[PDB]
Order: structure tokens, then C-alpha cells, then sequence
RNA sequence: GUGAAAUUCUUGGAUUUAUUGAAGACUAACUACUGCGAAAGCAUUUGCCAAGGACGUUUUCAUUAAUCAAGAACGAAAGUUAGGGGAUCGAAGAUGAUCAGAUACCGUCGUAGUCUUAACCAUAAACUAUGCCGACUAGGGAUCGGGUGGUGUUUUUUUAAUGACCCACUCGGCACCUUACGAGAAAUCAAAGUCUUUGGGUUCUGGGGGAGUAUGGUCGCAAGGCUGAAAAAGGAAUUGA
RNA sequence: GGAUAGUGGCCUACCAUGGUUUCAACGGGUAACGGGGAAUAAGGGUUCGAUUCCGGAGAGGGAGCCUGAGAAACGGCUACCA
């Protein structure tokens, strides 16, 4: 009997970054400018609600 | 030579990479959009607000199993139907029906002999007044 | 011609034999763990055109260098457009035989292609499954190119070559055999090493498998718009009653 | 030249055709007032700083002015939107 070992070929969509843009518009981009601070204000803001 | 530059001189290429790798993660890119409260149990809130549809169980014959301590409430933020635990029967008959519930995450630590799984939420306040208040006969619930 | 056959071609002599001729490819044995090239790739002879590595050098300039997005050059086979040629093999196709067994699934003919010029295409298990430049860190032979030396055979001697072999040394290659005081999960690795936790220079990149699900995350692709039927031993049987 | 407390495209004439930019300009985002400071990690860093002091800007939203040494003031005035 043989075994023939099988290759891998290539990958199709494993970034972080394509992930990133793969909206129209920058994810990146349109972001805060205090991220600990908009944690509690929203965690206040639900509660309140 | 480790891959990265090392030059005296080459600090705009070491910080410039690490904020494009720093997007590559993963927390960082969650925290930064505003997401980590649509993963959490029920949005943003640590307790939610909701109605009590109907007390399951209620025609089980061994007493406190754990589909008598159910009950099934709505969401009101949503509209959206799950059910949550109750200690002690006894408080199944202080929560009874159209009562605004306040529910609050399990956090369980241990499963227990016959707990059902998948329910994640216990009430907390009944018609604004908490569970344990009535229960230890220190309040009444004000209809 | 196959395992077996069969279409087919053959008294106007096929297959075979002898002598020739043409046409287009192709370059056997010699062919090696050998050579050349940036890779793809490249084997008949002679000539021309330039090009190249290595080696030799008591020649020359004197930092001109390394890594590098964009872009460019080239890029097997197949393929496309337009011409040319078209022997051979030959996707599609047309056909024969469909005989058990496929253990022994093929045969005849053949468009396109194969070949060539001028343009496109730009992909391969394009592989040494591993970015580049520099330096150091183990022994051993062989082998290809160059040079130096030694020694005798092969050679030859006033004409035009003065090359082959053997030996030591030597730079530079294609690889190989032993092992690593090293590394690693292991196979293995002369780099995948460079004394316990880390800085020789530089570019790009990263934060398993099947399944089960939600889709507003999104892109495609559909139809018809006169048209219809009503239970059985009332068996089996050369084997039965 | 006008204007101003006064410098200056500040504005108006008339001239040249420049200015910034892979050493990231321009644009977009900002649950962005800036700093002293606060938390915490062994260092390196990271996050917070509306909030007792300092600075800035604002008084529902545009714009405009009077007095006065000092205001484009709002517990002053005028009109416009609400």
C-alpha cells in the first residue's frame, strides 16, 4: 500500500485586516477617542435606560 | 536580526507598525469600535427589565426542582422571550404574573445535581421590591 | 489490432523486399547524483554576432554599498488574434466491438493543437514544500572550471602549437559521506546553530479539522397566466385437491 | 491706501504665481475643553483627568450694537429662528 501525503494550497480570508476593510466604509477610521470612558458611560447610560 | 529594525533613528517604522498590529488584535479593535456590550449577555446593562409571561412547572410533583424554580419572562428592550431561575418556590408564589421582573446574570459556580443548563438569568426585584425583602418578611409587594 | 475480436486495406498485388525522392519535426546510444543560465530552460556540424562566471594580475577608480514599496524585463505547457507551413502524434468529434473478466476497458479516422512569425495571456508540486546581505562555529574524500609546483610515462625533433595522465597545493562551483560539546516535540537541520531570558543591518507577514445554526453581510438565478382518471380462492398447480 | 489701540491679506486696489505634502499635507472620526494632577505595573508603558488651582470658551441657537479704561456683556440692548 502507499500513502501519499496531501499539501495545503493557500488561504482565503484569515486577516484581521481585510476583515477590517471589508465594509465600505474604515472601521478603522471611525472610532473614539477614549475608549475606557465610553465603557462606563455606556454601561451607565443602559442601566439608566 | 529579529525582523523588526533597530536603527537609532527608525522610531517613526517602530511605532507606525505597532499601531497598524495593534488594529490586528482583537480586545483592542472591540474595545475601540464599541462592540464588547453587544457580545454581553443582554446588551450594555448588568440587570434588564421584564414581564413575567408564565410560571413553568407549576403542575410538577417533587417540590424546588429546577423547572419549578423557572419561570419565563420577556425582555422589554427586545420583546424577546427566555426564562430565568428563582430561589424557593415560596418566592415562585411572590412573582405571579404582569409583574416587571428585574433580572440579573446566574454567574454560577458549580453545576448542582439536577440544575438545567441554558437558563442564565435569576429575578432579583419583583414589581420594584427585591425577592429577598419579601422573602425574609421584611417588605410587601405593592400591587 | 487486442485479453478476446471487429470495422478497416488487400488481384488495379496490399503487409513484406530492393533502389531512390520529397516533406516536416526531432537530435537516440555516448548521458553521469556532470556542465551552463536570473529563473523558465538549454544536447548533431561549422560560421558570424555580442554577452557571462570563475581563475590569474606588484593594472585602475576610492565608498560608489546592503535591504527595499511603485514600476519594469523575462516567464514551461495549455490558450487567444493574424499570417505561414501541416510528416508525426492528437482534447472534441465521427465511428468498430460491446464478448463473462475488467484479473488483460481498447481499435480505425481525425478538426483544433503540436511546428513558425508578429502580438496578448502571466499562471504550475515554477519545490531545495523554509526573505535577503555579512560574520564566525566539525572531520573526510571524490568531482567540474582556473592557476602554481613536482615527477615520469604519453607525446615530439627550425614549425606552427606545446595537449593527456599521476602527485601535492590552491581559489570558485554541482552535489555527497560521517558526525554534531549545538538546536528541536520529534523527523531532522552546516543551518532550522551562534554558551540559562533574547540588541550585526533590513523588507513583507501572523494574533486545525469536520460538523450544527443565524444571514439585512452580499451577489446572482427562476417559473406559469385555459389544463383533469377510477373488491375479487371470481386463485396456484409437470409440485394440487 | 483704507481700517485698527496698533503689527499683518485684516480689508481694498494693482501686480507677479505661489504656498503645504510619503518626514503623511487635505479630508473624515472623536461618548476632545487643555494642563497641574489620579490609579497602577518591578522597569518599560497603559488607562483615566466634567470635577476644589491655572488657562480657555459659553450663557436656548445665528448675527448686531450701546455705554465705558476695560463687553461684541447676556441677573445690558436690538432684531431673526425655537
Amino acid at each position: 500500500e502507499q500513502s501519499n501525503k496531501q499539501h495545503r494550497k493557500a488561504k482565503e480570508k484569515n486577516t484581521a485586516k481585510k476583515k477590517l476593510h471589508t465594509q465600505g466604509h474604515n472601521a478603522k477610521a471611525f472610532a473614539v477617542a477614549a475608549p475606557g470612558k465610553m465603557a462606563r458611560t455606556m454601561q451607565r447610560s443602559s442601566d439608566v435606560n | 536580526g529579529k525582523g523588526k529594525p533597530r536603527g537609532l533613528n527608525s522610531a517613526r517604522k517602530l511605532r507606525v507598525h505597532r499601531r497598524n498590529n495593534r488594529w490586528a488584535e482583537n480586545n483592542y479593535k472591540k474595545r475601540l469600535l464599541g462592540t464588547a456590550f453587544k457580545s454581553s449577555p443582554f446588551g450594555g446593562s448588568s440587570h434588564a427589565k421584564g414581564i413575567v409571561l408564565e410560571k413553568l412547572g407549576i403542575e410538577s410533583k417533587q417540590p424546588n426542582s429546577a423547572i419549578r424554580k423557572c419561570v419565563r419572562v420577556q425582555l422589554i428592550k427586545n420583546g424577546k422571550k427566555v426564562t430565568a431561575f428563582v430561589p424557593n418556590d415560596g418566592c415562585l408564589n411572590f412573582v405571579d404574573e404582569n409583574d416587571e421582573v428585574l433580572l440579573a446574570g446566574f454567574g454560577r459556580k458549580g453545576k448542582a445535581k439536577g440544575d438545567i443548563p441554558g437558563v442564565r438569568f435569576k429575578v432579583v426585584k419583583v414589581s420594584g421590591v427585591s425577592l429577598l425583602a419579601l422573602w425574609k418578611e421584611k417588605k410587601e409587594k405593592p400591587r
